[PDB]
């Protein structure tokens, strides 16, 4: 189910899921570098009913995955409130910009 | 016979356009392909590298790029750079040297404009503090940041000064540059409030008029910034829905999803029905065509699915773009005229723009 | 037949046209280019594989060089790979598996051209 | 609360991976090597190669090898040919070897880019157009030897039998032996007699490689052998793939990557399409044909699946075949090949496929 764009965690992921690149919802497949920045979303839990923040890590430094490819909006915003926009490279200021896949990091509630 | 090099685009600038392809999936290999929209013939092509962008000079004689490079693709020094091509020979000019933090984002307009007089290159930077970035076009050199655009996104260039913009800040209000004739800031003025960011946020593409940019909002609602005295004047909300309209949700969605044309105040919106929080992005079920003076519909027909538009105020046109097909329009009248589709224009672009026509 | 510039394009844009009989890319005439002109912008090779194609219009069979066109990215319009006559490596200037753009200042390959040189 | 970290390994034991070396030929800039678990079909990683990149694993299973070209603005700058080195485990680069600017541009055959057996040295094909071997050091990181007596040759088959020699096609129809020193430079040669007719009957340079043998089939569905038993290649052939039903419907040979060795059993395999004429020697198997190479007769006969490339693991007794995007797993442990799975969407572009080396 994590390879799904309909995932819950997945809510405001523009990218390539992880999970599907060789790397998992919190860690990079290898050789690629997580971005220290991020997008955040808030998504709803389908099984308690609470809403949790997510933290949209991008892997950097390689060429693009190219698999499970999704476009989710929940909550997204445009780049006048910037860390809830996802129309952006969020591997903008990694040593590599170039972008590889998305992450879906829980943070917490 | 012999091959030869050397040529120029083969139909003339009147009638090309440029499909900007993010080739998202290979993103290092984005390009600009150059379209004869009379006829949907494929005349050429310039790379960008990664995630390019692109504009074309006010004069109509070259064509800017955008990209970042790095010495070894995925890894060594990076370099973002506008590039300067000429437009008839589709070649490389020359390279301006940016400072390692252009906008790496999707095709909007606003990312990547130039003053109205067409002397200065005016950039979104994102380091990721943002900052709207200054090229001088006759020197060829970054001028500097305008810091004072922290907190805010994307260009709407004043069509009645001539290098003047406004930026759409993180309160809700607009804030406008006006540059001195070396490309830094000589002074700037900051709106009251337009829109509530929290309950009712704009779209950043304009509906741009010579003096007036209209936005509309997630929920369907229209604001308007007049700049046509020093001080800009904000209005809003109105709505661009009925009651039936209402009763079935009917929302905007797109990315480049509105245009302006300027000689009616006809202004065209890409909209779907059963709107809700995540569908501001969705592809158009229909085009909707409002009359600003009136604030009323005029016209509603068939979106084929199309996410980004352009108009051309010179021949009356409409161009629409789902990611790879771009559709043409006749909007010399209230009801656009589909005149024909031009299939596989891109595998991934967000942004269809007209060669100049005129424009003084 | 001997004049693709005269032909009708959908003929000359086909892979099946016949003097594209060991074409392996993008046909430049589908590019912005025409059978014997670069895209704007996109540089000729100096150097081509040659393959030998049979005119079914007149009954005789050409001499044709494969120039490449050189220094923009992939067109991706018109791909062909026919192999009419072609060869391994080993010779060489019959082979259409290797980028003709190999010695050009710029290498990318763009798209390839069908360059009639007579009988 | 959860942490992103990076610095991970494959996540799948070496020996379950394969190498899709995915040319991406609609964006030739951003070729790269796809690896697979090929007994679940799961995506493991990949490595970045730009242009029309070439790939490798060195045979003691601890780095990939990369061969590519950049240039300091991707279409315009000066050019780097180069071999990169990248941990196999952790998929990172390591250290980049520069090459003469002449390295092979050209579909991923086999023999375009190889080691020795002792993998001691990369040996690749290079075109100016003139051809020549280089031979790159991997210890010192140096190309360390131009082989300019292989003018007129083309492509690279290591002899499993000697550390550090390997052979290449001539265009006399014979085969140059390179014997390299341990310092990486010619230490010695030899050519053979004629093994083919260049104009009458052309062999793929695809080999069947077997430790002490290699054997080679032509365009017309003959097979040729390369005895490299002594220090002399002793050179035979042909005999027919074909019997006479096999004629009369003019069955031939025909792909990339088109065959393989079973080197316990002897057995062949070859891609085969019915109605070969003049131009389909790259046309898609209709079958994959499996001969024993002692009686020189076939064995079995399979649907090809539309395959253009295979590679065989001789210690796990498998083929992998390839029709460009898909990967098919077969068990070859018995005569007949038995089908295990296929692993779509494996590449866009791919003419090659290799295993994970576990033989060291
Ligand atoms: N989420 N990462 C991303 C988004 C848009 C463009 C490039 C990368
Ligand atoms: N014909 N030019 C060509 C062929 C194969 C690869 C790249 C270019």
């Amino acid at each position: 189910e994590v390879n799904s764009c309909d995932y819950w965690r997945h809510c405001a992921v523009d990218g390539f899921l992880c999970s599907c690149c060789g790397g998992t919802t919190t860690t990079c497949p290898p050789g690629s570098t997580p971005s220290p920045i991020s997008w955040i979303g808030t998504c709803h839990n389908p099984h308690d009913g609470k809403d949790y923040l997510i933290s949209y890590h991008d892997c950097c430094g390689k060429t693009a995955c190219g698999r499970c490819q999704c476009n989710t909006q929940t909550r997204e915003r445009p780049g006048y409130e910037f860390f809830l926009h996802n129309d952006v490279n969020w591997c903008m200021a990694n040593e590599n910009s170039t972008f590889h896949c998305t992450t879906s990091v829980l943070v917490g509630l | 016979e012999v091959l030869t090099g050397g040529h120029s685009v083969s139909a003339p600038q009147e009638n090309r356009i440029y499909v900007m392809d993010s080739v998202f999936m290979h993103l290092t290999e984005s390009r600009v392909h150059v379209y004869d929209y009379t006829n949907g013939k494929f005349l050429g092509m310039v790379p960008t590298a990664f995630n390019g962008h692109v504009q074309v000079s006010n004069d109509g004689k070259k064509i800017y790029t955008m990209t970042t490079y790095h010495e070894r693709i995925t890894r060594g020094k990076r370099s973002d750079v506008v590039e300067v091509w000429d437009a008839d020979k589709l070649t490389f000019e020359k390279e301006i040297s940016l400072p390692p933090k252009r906008v790496q984002g999707l095709n909007y307009d606003g990312l990547f404009r130039q003053t109205t007089d067409g002397k200065f290159i005016v950039l979104q930077n994102a380091s990721p503090a943002t900052s709207i970035g200054i090229v001088d076009v006759a020197k060829g050199d970054y001028v500097e940041d305008v810091t004072a655009a922290a907190g805010c996104w994307s260009v709407i260039p004043q069509p009645n000064r001539p290098r003047s913009f406004m930026t759409i800040c993180g309160d809700g209000g607009l804030l406008t540059i006006n540059l001195g004739e070396d490309g830094k800031v000589a002074s700037q003025s900051r709106s009251k409030q337009m829109f509530s960011v929290k309950d009712d946020p704009i779209f950043i593409a304009p509906a741009l008029d010579k003096d007036k940019a209209h936005f509309v909002s997630y929920y369907g609602n229209v604001y308007s910034a007049d700049f046509s005295g020093d001080e800009v004047k904000v209005d809003g909300p109105w709505s661009l829905l009925n009651d039936e309209d209402k009763a079935k949700n009917w929302v905007p969605g797109g990315y480049n999803l509105v245009g302006l044309h300027r000689a009616s105040g006809r202004m065209y919106v890409f909209m779907h029905p059963d709107g809700k929080e995540g569908t501001h992005k969705f592809p158009a079920a229909e085009i909707w065509v409002m009359d600003t003076k009136t604030k009323q519909r005029v016209a509603r027909i068939p979106g084929r699915d199309a996410l980004s538009m352009t108009i051309d105020q010179q021949r009356n046109l409409m161009l629409t773009l789902d990611g790879g097909n771009v559709n043409v329009y006749d909007i010399s009248q209230p009801e656009p005229k589909l005149l024909r589709t031009i299939e596989g224009a891109a595998e991934a672009s967000l942004q269809v723009q007209f060669h100049p026509v005129g424009g003084t």
